[PDB]
DNA sequence: AGCGCAATCAGCTGTGACTACCT
DNA sequence: AGGTAGTCACAGCTGATTGCGCTG
């Protein structure tokens, strides 16, 4: 129906709005109205998309000059195509309660690898050659030698659409991924080309973070494509970790083999312009004078160029022009493949990053590997320390950045980690017929003491114990579907060790099937395939996994699986390997923030985080507990969103297992009743 | 708007004077409009039924010794199974009741599927002081119930009523192809949980067209239970759906005769004690064989031995008494007597039969409407 | 051994009835 | 010989002190 906002109507394809979305577009209003940034915080990963996009179409309508292009960077592609079939269910709802069509048009952006027709590139599953083909393929000699008609095999997509599809365009039509796909092999188009020739001519655009944080590919992908326009990331609240590996680079033996490999066939293809023919031959023995020394770690971010400038004697003037001769010394040398090569970039990559970045950055050289430490592994990473950088770009470029996720609690915090001016301060609770959620933090265990997962009590046989016994007899209670996130893999399985050794694993295998959760990625898909049909029936399961881990993030539990999501310790960052050490260093004398409080901020966001993909839509409903008693202190029990604080009563802040049971018991009976809509 | 925002009620201005006493008029038109609070209907609801092979599946793990209803689930489910028999015997003349206990992943056929009520009273009393252990196996009683019901005839309503307190059910096989192969069955499966919502028994329930609910309290699952008595509406004719069955009268036998003949009962033979060889009881009318209890069938030659007035206590469902016409008692030109009290006629309105245009007082229509379900003027 | 959340004491007040002193 | 303000018991609140915990 038609929502009436303070100054505008807003068609809406469902007829009912929660109190919750209305405050939403409101806030959003308000934020475009006074051409500002600004935060939000919504519970619902469903129905916040159809609202956003509603709201955009409506003030585009209204005011077409103010806001022209829309960006929708999200963090995977199962976003993108749910963003885009959304969209067009919006689209067709415009259609059929309208009845006249609109020229919007609204494309989806990927890799290489996700764009392609030519059966030759996709069987294969390296991402770092599909690139380096399609460029050996289809290029600037190919087109010159394309008028000659040479006969060798080539792309040829780009052969008619230089010559047929720069002229009619797409106005109307909002297309996806594989609609794009299917009109370029029915066209005889590349979909990737026609995308970077309709871009320009389009209204919306959605695509991944990596976009528009990696600076390689920022410029490349947006340069002048709207001065005023509206960008959102929704489910950015890892943004800064992102924003910190946009300008991440990672040096070992490998690297280093496979350049010095590389090099010599370089100079065989030189031999068949002068400025970097010498100059990249002698990079590779100064960064190879660490991997003979004998030292734990060497930092000098400033001095790092100072050094350089000594055992080799080279100007600092030459580093910066390994980006523009990347680009040309490249496609003049004829690359075949870009097989064998990327570490050469990477290469010019970091030493353009050390010559232009300083000011916020660190130098760490890490001789640590696991459970091998010291044979031979001087690894050495060009770690980012300020998450601004990465973010710089795009606030100076747009009016309205909005960052927007189900875990964005503190809303003073994200202002200081990346340089922002927000303007909104808003959080939204859902509300329902009933409370959906049941938020619980389990202190001391039966015998009255603490289940913390205290770094000195690790080990202690009592708290494990204590652990043990809350799975067992929470897992008679919350039926089909028990998560479980630990804080690390080796505390994890030191933990079922011990459940093994005791006579305690085998009631909790009674009860439901026991799933482990490792990193092995064909491992874990089968593990979560076998656990999703375990708990299609009445067997029920138990999946164990780490809260920094891939299947953390990776997988959402809506109704019917994981029921319960229980949390067995605050999951605490690793302080070792000195790189959080030096971020956190460079926060408290940069930007005054406390180390102690960075901390808890980010162990409480990704517990958020994580315990907050139990509860995906309106009817869905779960139970989230928190084994630990350091959950249970104010400063960090005020850092989780507003929409469990409410719901996390005083009541159950320390409350034994047994009564910890008997609240799920309650809660559970009361929640299989039904409810209207 | 609101409604209570508005102008406040005056609900006493309905009573109003002419001759300064009236009041006594208005007090009677209150009293008469008193009465006539139904609908003439004792039930209102299904007016017919089918005869039903429901089969009861009881979860026996270790969950049944949980104390969420005191003492514990078994024994407050068994009491509440034993009123659910009674009842739905009581609303049910020609049912049949199978009873099934489910423990450590396997199920034991408790009782056979018959219209005893007694026997399975018995077997639940017995289970009462079983032992709970292991786990349950739904797939296991589902495919013995599927097994039974399988050869029963189409016409009857085939369907299975699970008890389920565990959470976790162990399936040697994959138990969705038993749905499916449930759901070709025609077989209705209902479950009543008792902890929380699984997802397995909310599938079942909504593929084979059953009910899936969960306690609150006993009273809760005393209401399940009873929702669970009435039966389903049957169609208006399928085929030709009839069955053979006896109405042994009760004949005993009394020594002033001399054909005073003892006989044991069939049913008590299988007693470990003294069977009753009493003088008389129930007798087959095909085999003469004797039996005691009622309705239960004949062991001998498989007739089914049924009681007449239990199948005529719902007769009148099949033709209920029209309304009588209502008459003031003014334009009624006859006589003044209540033809079913012969009380005088000194209200205000007076019920006429539509067929033999006789004459019923209030009470009187009452008491036909509701109780008497015939009209004591179209009987003559 | 510096912060910060939480346990703890002081001061005032409500509710109810019991009790000492004197016009 | 009669009646009202202290007074005790038991609870509440808010306003500070002040004392134990605080990261793989
Ligand atoms: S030009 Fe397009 S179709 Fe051809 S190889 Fe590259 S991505 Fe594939
Ligand atoms: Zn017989
Ligand atoms: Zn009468
Ligand atoms: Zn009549």
């Amino acid at each position: 129906m038609k929502l009436n906002v303070d100054g505008l109507l807003v068609y809406f394809p469902y007829d009912y709005i929660y109190p919750e979305q209305f405050s939403y577009m409101r806030e959003l209003k308000r934020t475009l109205d006074a051409k500002g940034h600004g935060v939000l915080e919504m519970p619902s990963g469903t129905g916040k998309t159809v609202s956003l996009l509603a709201l955009i179409m409506a003030y585009q309508r209204a005011y077409p000059l103010e806001v022209t292009k829309l960006i929708y960077c999200s963090r995977t592609v199962p976003e993108i195509e749910k963003v885009i079939e959304e969209l067009r269910k919006l689209l067709n709802f415009y259609e059929k309660q309208e009845g006249e069509k609109l020229p919007f048009l609204g494309l989806a952006l990927s890799s290489r690898k996700n764009l392609c027709i030519h059966p030759e590139v996709t069987p294969l599953r390296f991402g770092k050659d599909v690139d380096g083909k399609c460029h050996s393929l289809t290029a600037s000699y190919v087109r010159a030698q394309y008028q000659h008609d040479t006969s060798l095999p080539h792309c040829r997509f780009y052969e008619e659409f230089d010559a047929h599809g720069r002229e009619v365009p797409l106005p109307a039509g909002i297309y996806n991924l594989d609609d794009l796909k299917a009109l370029g092999r029915r066209q005889g188009w590349c979909p990737y080309f026609l995308a970077r020739y309709s871009i320009l001519h389009a209204n919306v655009v959605v695509y991944s973070y990596h976009y528009l944080l990696d600076p390689k590919i920022a410029d490349l992908v947006s340069k002048e494509l709207a001065r005023k326009a509206v960008v959102v990331f929704d489910e950015a609240h890892n943004i800064d970790n992102v924003c910190i590996d946009s300008m991440s680079v990672n040096l070992t033996r490998r690297t280093l083999d496979r350049c010095q490999g590389n090099l010599e066939t370089l100079q065989k293809t030189v031999l068949r312009a002068e400025h970097f023919l010498g100059f990249l031959r002698r990079l590779l023995e100064y960064v190879k004078w660490r991997l003979r020394v004998q030292h734990v770690v060497q930092e000098s971010p400033p001095a790092f160029l100072s050094g350089l400038a000594q055992r080799v004697c080279i100007q600092r003037k030459p580093l910066r022009f390994c980006a523009e001769r990347l680009r040309s010394l490249l496609h003049t040398l004829e690359i075949t493949d870009l097989a064998d090569f990327s570490p050469l970039t990477l290469l010019a990559n970091f030493a353009t990053l050390v010559s232009t970045y300083a000011k916020g950055f660190t130098i760490i050289i890490e001789p640590f590997d696991d459970r091998t430490p010291t044979i031979a592994n001087p690894i050495l990473h060009f770690s980012c320390m300020d998450a601004s950088l990465a973010i710089k770009p795009v606030f100076e470029r747009f009016q309205s950045v909005i960052i927007t996720s189900g875990t964005l609690s503190p809303l003073d915090i994200y202002p200081k980690i990346l340089d922002f001016h927000p303007v909104t301060m808003a959080t939204f609770t859902m509300t329902l017929a009933r409370v959906c959620l049941c938020p619980m933090i389990i202190g001391r265990g039966n015998d009255q003491v603490a289940i913390s997962s205290k770094f000195e009590t690790r080990e202690d046989i009592a708290v494990i114990r204590n652990y043990g016994n809350l799975l067992l007899e929470m897992s008679a209670v919350v039926p089909d579907g028990i998560v479980a996130f630990f804080t690390s893999y080796q505390y994890m399985e030191s933990t079922v060790a011990s459940w093994y050794e005791q006579g305690i694993l085998e009631n909790i295998q009674r009860n439901k099937l026991l799933f482990i959760e490792t990193q092995d990625g064909a491992e874990t898909s089968v593990a979560l395939e076998k656990y999703q049909e375990a708990c299609e029936n009445g067997r029920g399961a138990i999946l164990l996994s780490v809260a920094r881990g891939k299947v953390s993030e990776g997988i959402d539990f809506v109704h019917h699986y994981g029921r319960a999501v229980i949390m067995f310790g605050v999951p605490y960052v690793y302080t070792q390997s000195r790189i959080l050490k030096a971020r956190l260093e460079y926060l408290r004398d940069q930007f005054q923030i406390r180390e102690n409080d960075f901390l808890t901020f980010d162990a409480m966001r990704h517990a958020a985080q994580c315990v907050g993909r139990a509860i995906r839509g309106k009817t869905d409903y779960g139970l989230m507990v928190f084994a630990d008693k350091r959950f249970a202190r104010g400063d960090k029990r005020g850092k989780l969103p507003r929409w469990i604080q409410e719901h996390l009563t005083d009541a159950n802040l320390n409350l034994t297992v047994d009564e910890g049971v008997q609240v799920a018991k309650y809660f559970l009976r009361q929640m299989a009743q039904p409810f209207h809509r | 708007t609101k409604r209570w925002e508005g102008g406040y009620e005056r609900t006493w201005e309905i009573l109003k004077e002419d001759e300064s006493g009236s009041l006594k008029a208005t007090i009677e038109d209150i009293l008469f409009k008193a009465k006539r609070k139904r609908v003439f209907e004792h039930h209102g609801q299904v007016r017919l039924g089918m005869m039903r092979h429901l089969y009861v599946v009881v979860d026996g793990s270790r969950t049944m010794e949980d104390q969420d209803l005191k003492p514990n689930r078994l024994t407050c489910t068994l009491k509440l199974l034993e009123y659910f028999v009674e009842e739905y015997f009581d609303q049910n003349p020609i049912s049949q009741i199978g009873i099934i206990v489910t423990k450590s992943k396997r199920a034991e056929k408790l009782t056979e599927l018959s219209g005893n009520p007694r026997k399975h009273i018995t077997s639940l009393k017995k289970a009462v002081d079983m032992t709970c252990h292991g786990e349950p196996s739904l797939y296991n009683s589902l495919s013995i119930a599927m097994q039974t019901l399988k050869h029963m005839p189409g016409h009857t309503s085939r369907e299975v009523l699970i008890i389920f307190s565990s959470l976790t059910t162990c399936d040697p096989s994959n138990i969705y192809d038993l749905i499916k192969t449930l759901k070709a069955a025609k077989i209705r499966v209902s479950v009543i949980g008792l902890s929380a919502e699984v997802r397995v028994c909310t599938v079942l329930a909504r593929e084979t067209g059953g009910t899936y609910h969960v306690i609150l309290d006993e009273s809760h699952y005393k209401e399940l239970l009873t929702h669970h008595v009435s039966p389903p509406p049957a169609s208006s004719s399928s085929e030709c759906s009839l069955i053979r069955m006896g109405f042994p009268q009760h004949t005993i036998a009394s020594l002033s005769d001399q054909d005073a003949k003892p006989s044991f009962s069939m049913a008590h033979l299988d007693g470990n004690t003294e069977p009753g060889l009493t003088l008389g009881g129930y007798f087959c009318p095909q085999c003469r064989a004797k039996y005691c209890e009622l309705p239960v069938e004949c062991k001998i030659c498989g007739l089914t031995l049924v009681s007449a007035p239990h199948l005529a206590r719902s007769y009148h469902h099949l033709f209920p008494l029209d309304a009588f016409q209502e008459i003031p008692l003014e334009e009624y030109n006859g006589e003044r007597f209540c033809y079913g009290c012969q009380g005088e006629l000194k209200d205000q309105h007076v019920y006429v039969c539509a067929v033999c245009q006789n004459v019923f007082c209030v009470d009187c229509d009452v008491f036909v409407h509701d109780s008497l379900h015939c009209c004591p003027g179209c009987i003559h």
